[PDB]
């Protein structure tokens, strides 16, 4: 998404640059700045103007990481007790 | 040359109805722009302050100095016009 999405950027950047020095028209008109600036919604530029975004971006790690925290604590007890409970019960009743 | 005094008229009654939001997209169309350097230059100068501008408080005012009739009722409708291009154009530059 990085790749396919930031080449066709630079393709076309590289375009719209060239439209000043030749191959004028396409003006377009005047669809490309349009939909350009519906991306411009954010931008984002120096420096991401996430103060707002900030808390909220850690904050919606939240619960991400809290519930990876709490599921692999039991899973854990699920996987760490009855994988000891089983092996010793084979290993050292055998021999 | 009679189509820089159409361009006369095109950009005074083109400005003057406010029907249509915009006005601007196609207003840098090269026949057009042709015209507009025959044209009167300080008509054209005020025509880029509702092209992009906005403001150029000078040149809003030009339109009012050559051109007196039909711009009375318009006047202060056409500094409202300037004053809802600046609140776009500010977070878009």
């Amino acid at each position: 998404h990085g790749l396919k999405g930031l080449n066709s950027k630079l393709l076309d950047i590289r375009s719209y640059l060239e439209k000043v020095a030749t191959g004028k028209l396409p003006i377009n008109h005047q669809i490309i700045y349009q939909l350009q600036d519906v991306f411009n919604l954010l931008p984002d530029v120096s420096l991401q103007e996430f103060v707002k975004a900030f808390y909220l971006k850690t904050n919606d790690q939240m619960v991400v990481v809290y519930l990876a925290s709490l599921i692999r604590s039991v899973v854990a007890l699920h996987n760490l007790i009855n994988n000891k409970i089983a092996n010793r019960d084979a290993e050292k009743k055998e021999g | 040359s009679e189509q820089q005094e159409r361009a006369f008229t095109l950009g005074l009654a083109g400005l003057l109805g406010e029907g249509v939001f915009n006005f601007g997209e196609l207003l840098m169309h090269p026949v057009l722009e042709s015209l507009r350097n025959t044209d009167r230059q300080w008509l054209i100068d005020t025509l880029y302050a509702f092209n992009s501008g906005n403001v150029e408080r000078f040149q809003t005012l030009k339109t009012a100095w050559g051109q007196q009739p039909d711009l009375a009722a318009n006047e202060a409708q056409l500094l409202r016009k300037i004053q809802l291009l600046c609140l776009m154009e500010m977070t878009f530059t």
